[PDB]
């Protein structure tokens, strides 16, 4: 019942996790296909990816806490330790969105160097999934603030400890590949 | 308690993170030692995280949850080696040579 | 009303369109009609659109993929008409702008509306009930998973009466399919159809995944599963491991158009040859996932009419899990001449060949179940010994242009097109007919006609030689795929057998529509009443016929393979329960009907570029999605005095029936 | 028998014939057994067949088992053997062992024509060429626009033709002809007509009047202004005759891509 959906959810992330080794392989190919304009050195500021790294692995040990604080019977906790988790993935794609920003307005959007176009597909693609699970963790909130921890609150807020683990274990993938490689 | 499983996979990962930060932001005097120590660090960091936040184990599904980890990662590692593979000899050729 | 729909998009003064797009109106009127007419619009709700059980599922996954093989019929038709008349020097009907759309609209539908909806529709209507579930392990999810198909085939369809659809070719290879070679909505269509309809059948394969290993009966191991639930199993891993693929890659290709990146573009940085890896990467194992399925259903029908155990199990079931490792590794033989190296095609060439290997072993291990058995000439047996011929020619036709050297000759040519008609019609469509004719007791109660089901057979079975045998030949004459205007007079006559050739497949077809008639027509002549028309081995047929929509007032115990078998021949099976508890059932939903009605909005606002509408239908989407979150009458639970009723009017059907 | 591929003319063509024979051939030791048995056994053990022996509870031999698996086997094995010798002998791009300078064509693919250009005779023709017979053919193919196929079946191989990509194939005629070329990709409206010929002269004296008639037309091609002019898109192109040429366009028609 509870872990067949818990299961399911592995196996939804399994095909996630090869959604994004696709963004990964266009990237490894494209990423020397600048077109006179800027390469990974010119552009990244590894100060500000590790502010960004740090974040999503502080939301990764408050996630750990709400859930241990669930198989506690502390409906209180759960909700305290969600509301840290949401304050630093709201953090984390407040910086992706602040990098994007410059980018576009500095004239090195998507649509300059398709170097450019496989760096904004997959550190783009991976902020829509922290945004995604930053709309379900606040929705799974006010059901547990509403319901308590019921039987079914108790399976959501395990397939959500799923994806948002594997968010951070994605991010670890994509500031190696981008970000440090690129700026060596 | 299985906060001290949280609590080193963290301090862990906060060392794992450090370390190929700080190789590439100094210099270090090597790129070769550089690039292997950060995919090496990058694999041993992911490898916290499975053990640590996502509990990986042997024995959760009757033997799944875990072969359909592995069995994906083959398909990646296909997929991935495979098309970096393929792109790089029909990037040698259609040349001018 | 806003963004690019300006009434010159719907095609006026082409009168071939405007006549198929009145007998869809007048066809959907007339359809539309007859449900207010009979009062059957709250039984459509609330019976069938609204449910959650795989028996209704599944057959309505096979009414979409059986309408819309008519459609893809008869433009293919259109095809063979326009190339016959092209050589012998006229420039009759279809104009290229008209005729490039048709086989891009052939390929995606037969692909994706026609085979896709077959295999997934069979495997949902039989897969639970051989595992001795009660249902699917995510009924929500399964009948969202079947109106994100629904979306597909609305989204190719009014491309039909609104734009127009693409003209590339079913795959949409780049810059033809760019945003400056196509600047129209075709290729918009082809994107949105895929990526809504692509997501449905991820969760279809996630679906029947945990279905088969977490929902089996007490005592059922996996090898002594049915191998029709072996080949679901491997089926449905490989869309879990590709149709991934499918999203990034449209998505990849949705961002150049719309947003103007450079991924596949010829200028700044962009690399086209990227997409051609990618959507192959996608394109052999979905060639995979039709044809495993398949080979489930010819060994089941092959085991039941020939009387006798399926020989080689173990072998016929590692041959299966061979064949859903090795499809990854085998793509690049889609594109053996862009330029790769010697070895890099040697490679992939020695493994293409390497996956013919577990296909012989499947195909010498039906023959050997039939090797001393008490064949029994069924209408469903004939698709099998006709497959075992056909496939055989096709899938040697194949292995043949895995040689690289023999394939810089016979790529994109008429060879490669009758290959693969010869895998899909010869495989694939054989074994969707062979299930439908298997298991239409099951799902009705009611039998097919024998005779009219023979005669389908023997217009589909060399009917189709007649129609592709001339692409044999005309592949090593030198014409190539996708020749409109002008062709050669040298390949007229060959086009011409081609021609009538298909139209013996449009006498399969029409004797389809004659069996169904007249078995509906004499459904009370030849009602299945036990349960077990034929002499069933697996659990399907422990059943009632249709099955009591919990599918098992009790789950069976499994002890041995061929469960329903052994327990009939040790006088078991028809055994009444002292006592019965009550059985907790999902409840139908209205949602996953109002997600999808979201989603072909967000796809039709996506396509023509109104932007106020795309918000709206994609912020439905997700506030249906979040709404049904909150809900909590889910389920409930069957009483006993239900089920009680239920089967005592089975069981005294076994005892009036001699049993 | 007689049919452009079964019957080629030139030495690629001829070995793909022996190769595409020879792989037939080890499959069907296989694949005919396997409809015979399908029809075979079908017909002996029928249900109204009272004389054959029923077995139904027979499923599993280990020595059919290991013929089942073996000889499948073996035939792949003797198959990739071939495979791999094969791709490394019929590979374009690897030039053929003749010692006869081959004459190098380059080849642009338009919208929707064949753009030929002949580098060392400052020649330049649009659905035509010509070489002589018994000399090899050095192609460097190119795309200006979405990708097409460059085929000339009754010669040998095909390549894919890339804009900003030079794919290299490599050909020879055994015998004087012309040989109808076509695009073997889908490129557009036009693709139909994407056929050129390709004419095998007797000798170089019939090929050097070739190029000596294609030398007397009025039109150049000495700007990529006049190549911008031919590159606007058309169908069914007759066969036309440039005189001049720029002396290095083939690579600019590429590097309008890569820069
Ligand atoms: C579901 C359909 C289906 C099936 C079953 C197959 C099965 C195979 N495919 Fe066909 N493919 C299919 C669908 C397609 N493949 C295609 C394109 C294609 C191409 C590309 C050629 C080109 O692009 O120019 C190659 C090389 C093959 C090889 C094969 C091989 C070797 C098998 C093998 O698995 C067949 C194995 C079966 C055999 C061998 C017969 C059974 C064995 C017997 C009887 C005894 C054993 C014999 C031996 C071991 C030799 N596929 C395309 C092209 C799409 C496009 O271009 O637009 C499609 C749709
Ligand atoms: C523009 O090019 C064209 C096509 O390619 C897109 C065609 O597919 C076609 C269609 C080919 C045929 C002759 C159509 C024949 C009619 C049939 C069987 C289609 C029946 C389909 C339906 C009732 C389902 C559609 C329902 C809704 C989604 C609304 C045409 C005519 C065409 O001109
Ligand atoms: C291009 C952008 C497209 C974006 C589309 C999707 C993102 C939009 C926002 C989605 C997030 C809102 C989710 C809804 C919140 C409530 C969900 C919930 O509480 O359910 C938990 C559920 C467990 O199941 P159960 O307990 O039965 O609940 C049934 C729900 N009806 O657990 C579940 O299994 C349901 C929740 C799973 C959520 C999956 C996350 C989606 C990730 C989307 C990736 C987006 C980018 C993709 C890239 C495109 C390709 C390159
Ligand atoms: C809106 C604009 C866009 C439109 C696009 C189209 C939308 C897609 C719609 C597809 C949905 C599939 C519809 C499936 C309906 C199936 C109904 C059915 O089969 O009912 C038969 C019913 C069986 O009777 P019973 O005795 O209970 O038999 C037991 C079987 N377990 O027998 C009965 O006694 C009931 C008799 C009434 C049933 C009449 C309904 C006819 C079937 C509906 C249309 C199907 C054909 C067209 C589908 C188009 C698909 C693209
Ligand atoms: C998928 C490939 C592409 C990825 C990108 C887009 C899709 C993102 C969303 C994927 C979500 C997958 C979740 C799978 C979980 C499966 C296991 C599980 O936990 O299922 C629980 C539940 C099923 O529960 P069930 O028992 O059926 O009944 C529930 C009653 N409330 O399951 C549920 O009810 C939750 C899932 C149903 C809701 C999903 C429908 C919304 C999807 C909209 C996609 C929008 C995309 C638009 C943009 C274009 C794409 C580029
Ligand atoms: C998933 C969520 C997707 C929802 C997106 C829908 C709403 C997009 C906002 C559009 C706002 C706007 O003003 O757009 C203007 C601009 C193009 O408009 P304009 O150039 O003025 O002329 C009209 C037609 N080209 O718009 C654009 O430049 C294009 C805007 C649409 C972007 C396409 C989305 C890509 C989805 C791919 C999945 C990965
Ligand atoms: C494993 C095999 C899976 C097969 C999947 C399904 C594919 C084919 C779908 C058709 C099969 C469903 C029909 C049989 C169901 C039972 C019908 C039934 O019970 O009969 C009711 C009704 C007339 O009976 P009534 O007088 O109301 O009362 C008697 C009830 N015993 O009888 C009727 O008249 C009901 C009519 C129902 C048919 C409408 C469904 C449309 C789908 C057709 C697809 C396209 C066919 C080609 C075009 C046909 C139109 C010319
Ligand atoms: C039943 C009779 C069928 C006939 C007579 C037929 C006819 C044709 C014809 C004439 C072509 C184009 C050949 C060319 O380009 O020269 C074609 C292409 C194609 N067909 Fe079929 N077809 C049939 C069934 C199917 C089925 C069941 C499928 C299922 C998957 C299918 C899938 C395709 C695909 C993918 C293409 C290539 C699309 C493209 O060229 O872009 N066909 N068919
Ligand atoms: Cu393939």
């Amino acid at each position: 019942a509870g872990g067949t959906k818990i299961f399911g959810f592995w196996i939804y992330l399994m095909s996630d996790c090869i959604l994004f080794s696709i963004l990964f392989a266009t990237y490894a190919v494209l990423v020397n296909g600048t077109a006179g304009g800027p390469t990974g050195k010119d552009i990244f500021e590894l100060p500000f990816v590790l502010v960004e790294t740090f974040l999503l692995l502080f939301s990764s040990i408050t996630y750990g806490m709400a859930a241990i604080a669930m198989y506690k019977n502390n409906k209180s906790q759960v909700i305290s330790w969600l509301a840290l988790t949401w304050l630093f993935g709201a953090g984390f794609i407040g910086m992706e969105i602040y990098e994007f920003h410059h980018l576009i307005v500095n004239g090195m959007g998507p649509d300059r160097s398709g170097f450019l176009s496989a760096f904004f597909a997959l550190v783009g693609t991976h902020g829509l999934h922290v945004t995604s699970g930053l709309i379900w963790m606040a929705v799974l909130m006010v059901q547990i603030a509403r319901r308590g921890l019921t039987s079914t609150n108790r399976t959501r807020i395990m397939c959500l400890s799923l994806f948002w683990h594997f968010l951070d274990v994605v991010w670890i993938c994509v500031f190696t590949v981008v970000y440090l490689m690129g700026a060596m | 308690g299985s906060v001290k499983t949280y609590m080193t996979g963290f301090i862990l990962s906060i060392i794992l993170t450090v370390i190929p930060f700080w190789m590439v932001m100094t210099g270090a005097a090597s790129p070769a030692v550089i690039l292997g120590t950060i995919l090496a660090m990058a694999v041993v960091q992911v490898l916290v995280h499975l053990v640590c936040f996502l509990h990986m184990n042997t024995k959760s599904d009757e033997g799944w949850n875990m072969t359909a980890f592995v069995f994906t990662v083959l398909i990646i590692a296909i997929l991935v080696v495979g098309s970096i593979w393929i792109m790089w000899n029909l990037n040698y050729n259609m040349m001018m040579h | 009303m806003f963004g690019k729909l300006s009434l010159d998009a719907v095609p006026f003064h082409e009168p071939i369109v405007m006549v198929t797009i009145a007998g869809i109106i007048l066809g959907g009127l007339a359809l539309v009609g007859l449900i207010t007419y009979f009062g059957k619009w709250t039984y459509l709700w609330k019976e069938w659109l609204t449910s959650v059980d795989h028996k209704r599922l599944g057959i309505m996954y096979i009414i979409v993929a059986i309408v819309m093989l008519l459609r893809g019929f008869a433009d293919a038709i259109m095809m063979r008409s326009q190339q016959a008349l092209a050589s012998a020097g006229e420039a009759g009907f279809l104009p290229p702008h008209h005729y490039d759309q048709i086989f891009t609209a052939h390929g995606v539908i037969m692909i994706f509306f026609v085979a896709m909806p077959f295999v997934i529709g069979l495997m949902n209507l039989v897969v639970p009930l051989q595992i001795g579930a009660r249902d699917v392990a995510f009924p929500f999810l399964n009948n969202l998973s079947f109106w994100f198909t629904v979306v597909g085939v609305i989204l190719v369809n009014v491309s039909l009466g609104v734009g127009e659809f693409a003209q590339t070719g079913w795959l949409a290879y780049p810059p033809l399919s760019g945003i400056e070679y196509s600047p129209g909505v075709g290729v918009d269509y082809w994107i949105w159809s895929l990526q809504l309809s692509g997501i449905g059948t991820t969760l279809t394969g996630i679906n029947f995944f945990v279905t088969i290993l977490k929902m089996r009966a007490p005592g059922m191991t996996m090898f002594k599963m049915p191998v029709f639930t072996w080949a679901s199993l491997c089926a449905n891993v490989l869309i879990i491991a590709s149709f991934p693929i499918l999203t990034v890659t449209v998505a990849l290709l949705t961002l150049d158009r719309y947003l103007g990146t450079h991924f596949f573009t010829n200028d700044m940085g962009g690399n086209m040859m990227m997409y051609i890896n990618l959507i192959w990467a996608w394109g052999h194992p979905e060639v995979y996932i039709l044809i495993l399925p398949v080979f489930g259903v010819f060994s089941e029908i092959a085991a039941t009419f020939s009387r006798k155990r399926l020989f080689g199990y173990t072998s016929l079931v590692w041959a299966t899990v061979c064949i859903t490792v090795l499809s990854f590794i085998v793509w690049l033989h889609h594109f053996f001449t862009m330029g790769a190296g010697a070895n890099v095609n040697a490679f992939f060439g020695i493994t293409t060949m390497i996956i013919a290997i577990p296909t012989g072993v499947k195909i010498f291990n039906w023959l050997f179940t039939m090797y001393q058995g008490r064949i029994v000439f069924h209408s469903a047996m004939l698709w099998t010994i006709g497959f075992i011929v056909t496939f055989s020619v096709g899938g040697m036709t194949g292995v043949l242009l895995a040689v690289p050297g023999a394939d810089f000759v016979l790529h994109n040519s008429l060879f490669l097109i009758a290959h693969f008609h010869n895998v899909i019609i010869g495989g694939v469509v054989f074994g969707c007919f062979a299930g439908m004719t298997y298991w239409w007791p099951k799902a009705f109660g009611f039998k097919l006609n024998e005779t009219w089901g023979k005669r389908a057979f023997w217009f589909w079975i060399i009917g189709f030689f007649v129609a592709f045998m001339p692409l044999y030949a005309l592949g090593f004459m030198g014409m190539t795929r996708r020749l409109s205007q002008q062709i050669d007079p040298q390949f007229h006559t060959m086009l011409m057998i081609a021609a009538s050739g298909a139209v013996l497949i449009a006498l399969g077809i029409l004797c389809l529509v004659i069996q169904m008639y007249v078995s509906i027509r004499d459904r009370d002549q030849n009602r299945d009443l036990t349960g077990d028309p034929w002499g069933g081995r697996t659990l399907e047929w422990a059943t009632s016929s249709p099955p009591p929509f919990y599918n098992f007032a009790v789950v069976p115990h499994v002890h041995e393979r061929d469960a329903f078998w052994e327990m009939k021949e040790k006088g078991e099976a028809y055994k009444k329960p002292d006592h019965y508890e009550e059985i907790h059932m999902p409840k139908n939903s209205g949602a996953g009907i109002v997600i999808a009605a979201f989603s072909t909005i967000f796809g039709f606002a996506m396509i023509w570029h109104i932007w106020w509408l795309a918000i709206v239908g994609f912020a439905g989407m997700i506030i249906t999605w979040i709404v049904k979150s909150f809900d909590e009458d889910v389920d409930y639970y069957v009483p006993v005095a239900e089920i009680e009723k239920l089967e005592n009017q089975h069981f005294d059907e076994i005892t009036k029936a001699g049993l | 028998c007689n049919s452009a591929l079964l019957d080629p003319k030139g030495q690629i063509g001829l070995e793909q014939r022996s190769l595409i024979l020879t792989a037939f051939g080890l499959m069907l030791i296989v694949v005919i057994p396997a409809i015979l048995m399908a029809v075979g056994f079908a017909w002996k053990y029928r249900a109204s067949n009272k004389d054959a022996k029923y077995s139904p509870n027979w499923s599993h031999s280990n020595k059919v088992e290991a013929v089942v698996w073996t000889v499948p086997i073996l035939i792949i094995i003797f198959l990739a053997v071939l495979t791999w010798k094969t791709t490394h002998a019929l590979e374009p791009s690897k030039p053929l062992a003749h010692d006869e300078k081959p004459i190098t064509i380059e080849v642009v693919s338009m919208d929707w024509k064949w753009f030929f250009i002949y580098p060392e005779q400052g020649i330049a023709t649009v659905n035509e060429i010509a070489f002589p017979a018994n000399t090899p053919v050095y192609f460097k193919v190119t795309s200006n626009s979405v990708m097409n196929s460059f085929f000339i079946p009754r010669l040998g191989s095909q390549i894919y033709a890339m804009a900003g990509m030079q794919t290299r194939l490599h050909l020879i005629a055994n015998e004087p002809g012309t040989y109808d070329g076509i695009s073997a990709s889908y490129s557009g409206p036009g693709f139909s007509g994407m056929k050129f010929k390709a004419i095998a002269t007797p000798d170089r004296a019939a090929f050097d009047q070739w190029v000596a008639k294609a030398k007397q037309s009025p039109n150049t091609m000495s700007d990529m202004a006049a190549f911008e002019k031919l590159a606007a898109p058309s169908e069914y192109n007759q066969v036309e005759y440039f005189s001049n040429v720029k002396p290095d366009l083939f690579a600019d028609v590429i590097n309008k891509f890569m820069a």
